């Protein structure tokens, strides 16, 4: 199937004393493989994931390289957007940025992206083709025009195409065990007695990567949403994920409802009934 | 510019009392980032939890889940207890078993 | 592998 690389930062300014706290995290697909928090005693860029520890000392040390540079940079913007915004020196505040690139099934390029938020919201992101920028207000504008005129889209569309993608290969092969290994949902429902004439019935899809999944429920046949709660994905811990959906039905009429689950791990939709 | 955090309380594994598990709390949906997550046994701090690396969302709002080993029992009560700016007071969510 | 030449503001 398709796959991902991207990075995350995160920079969280500290007024009372010294520099911002700095986490950076760097994901194949669902699976984190590096870190960086300035909180840590390394102050390396560690590895997270098996397939990343043969990358020899060449590797980590670009990387903590790279990495202590998105760091400084990510401290200079906070101090440039607190002047572009009218801001004092007393508060806290935030950038976030996250970029990689998208290979399809057949590993060629497909998608590139970098966007950037100050505060949670959006400041300014490069367009799907790489070649401008989207500023939500007038300070990102002025970004826009300094960046246009530097060519940083070019650098960075070049990166985004190349490089990146060339990297994510990389991985994809060297943590092929688990990487271009799906892990499909196992699934139960369970029955509870609400009242003396109502159940609920819960779908479980648990153990499962990657992430994405969707459950649904039919009553004889056709989709349901009425009377029916649907969790959020959530990790397990162990690297795979988890999620339930649920429903109130009449007691006794449990035979007419259906659970629904598709996922790429599954060369067809599984459909659970309550048996019992 | 402020977004409360969603909680889910849970196990990794399906729960057997007397067999070692892992409860997860799991905090998604907030902004800023600065946030306080213990897992408590019987209303009490559990010391040794570890959590997860900062990370975002589309919407840029955060996520983390935070963890420690345990092993459930009939009567033991856990919960996961937040802070976070957007609350008044910190909010507690008990541990149930079939969710 | 990181991108190796971020742009300031």
């Amino acid at each position: 199937g398709s796959h991902s690389m991207r990075y995350f930062f995160t920079s969280v300014s500290r007024p009372g004393r010294g520099e911002p706290r700095f986490i950076a995290v760097g994901y194949v697909d669902d699976t984190q493989f590096v870190r960086f928090d300035s909180d840590a005693a390394s102050q390396r860029m560690e590895p997270r994931a098996p397939w990343i520890e043969q990358e020899g000392p060449e590797y980590w040390d670009g990387e903590t390289r790279k990495v202590k540079a998105h760091s400084q940079t990510h401290r200079v913007d906070l101090g440039t957007l607190r002047g572009y915004y009218n801001q004092s020196e007393a508060g806290s505040h935030t950038v976030q940025r996250m970029y990689g690139c998208d290979v399809g099934s057949d590993w060629r390029f497909l998608r590139g992206y970098h966007q950037y938020a100050y505060d949670g919201k959006d400041y300014i992101a490069l367009k799907e083709d790489l070649r401008s920028w989207t500023a939500a207000d007038m300070a990102a504008q002025t970004t826009k025009h300094k960046w246009e005129a530097a060519h940083v889209a070019e650098q960075l569309r070049a990166y985004l195409e190349g490089t990146c993608v060339e990297w994510l290969r990389r991985y994809l092969e060297n943590g092929k065990e688990t990487l271009q290994r799906t892990d499909a949902p196992k699934t139960h429902m369970t029955h509870h007695a609400v009242s003396d004439h109502e159940a609920t019935l819960r779908c479980w899809a648990l153990s499962f990567y990657p992430a994405e999944i969707t459950l649904t429920w039919q009553r004889d046949g056709e989709d349901q949403t009425q009377d029916t709660e649907l969790v959020e994905t959530r990790p397990a811990g162990d690297g795979t994920f988890q999620k339930w959906a649920a429903v109130v039905v009449p007691s006794g009429q449990e035979q007419r409802y259906t659970c629904h689950v598709q996922h790429e791990g599954l060369p067809k939709p599984l459909t659970l009934r309550w048996e019992p | 510019i402020q977004r409360t955090p969603k909680i889910q309380v849970y196990s990794r594994h399906p729960a057997e009392n007397g067999k070692s598990n892992f409860l997860n709390c799991y905090v998604s949906g907030f902004h800023p980032s600065d946030i306080e997550v213990d897992l408590l046994k019987n209303g009490e701090r559990i010391e040794k939890v570890e959590h997860s690396d900062l990370s975002f969302s589309k919407d840029w709002s955060f996520y983390l889940l935070y963890y420690t080993e345990f092993t459930p029992t009939e009567k033991d009560e856990y919960a996961c207890r937040v802070n976070h700016v957007t609350l008044s007071q910190p909010k507690i969510v008990k541990w149930d078993r079939d969710m | 592998s990181l991108y190796n030449t971020i742009a300031t503001l």
